[PDB]
């Protein structure tokens, strides 16, 4: 639905993923098609993973397609200030200039 | 059927904070101690998870949710309760 048809072939696109909590098991069957889906459509994903509670399984099943989907997991969203700086800088690091 | 108790430094997002700043496995170490340790019930993990709390003060970040995410409530004198981040100087009836 977002990207249901490129319209910027000229940019990156991503999707920043934060992400707390977990599936269960009848839901997260059709995971592994959506990203590397994803993949296929020239988008990266970045798994962020904030808490106990996020399913790390499904961060490193988002690393496994490709190495630009490099993750980040924190102890809480307080840290997400912390993280601020590599992060915006590691998207654009992955964006292409005009 | 206690051993969850402990778990909770480790599983629960309150004590999960602190993680960067101070490493639970010494704590959960300790906490698993005192179960075997103990005789009574659910309230035996409750010293490793506070002095954990107070490591977390130390190294500077305050623990607010610990004492409701979990069943451990500290002892207090006859009509207080236990808080994180008491003020020192504490205002009184007889002070300016």
């Amino acid at each position: 639905q977002i990207f249901s048809k490129i319209d910027r072939p000229e940019a990156s696109r991503i999707a920043l993923l934060l992400m707390a909590s977990q599936e269960p098991q009848r839901m997260s069957r059709n995971f592994v098609r959506y990203v590397q889906g994803l993949k296929k459509k020239k988008v990266i994903v970045i798994p962020v993973g904030i808490g106990p509670h996020a399913n790390l399984k499904q961060i490193r099943l988002i690393e496994k397609q490709a190495p630009e989907n490099k993750a980040f997991v924190l102890s809480s969203v307080d840290e997400l200030e912390q993280q601020r700086d590599e992060i915006v800088s590691y998207l654009c690091d992955l964006a292409p200039e005009a | 059927g206690l051993w969850e108790q402990c778990q909770l430094l480790k599983s629960t997002s309150v004590f999960a904070r602190c993680h960067p700043l101070v490493d639970p496995e010494p704590f959960v170490a300790l906490c698993e101690k005192t179960l075997c340790e103990c005789a009574g019930g659910l309230e035996c993990a409750c010293p490793a998870l506070l002095e954990y709390a107070r490591t977390c003060a130390q190294e500077g970040m305050v623990l607010y949710g610990w004492t409701d995410h979990s069943a451990c409530s500290p002892v207090c004198p006859a009509g207080m309760e236990y808080r994180q981040c008491v003020s020192p100087c504490a205002r009184t009836c007889q002070s300016l």
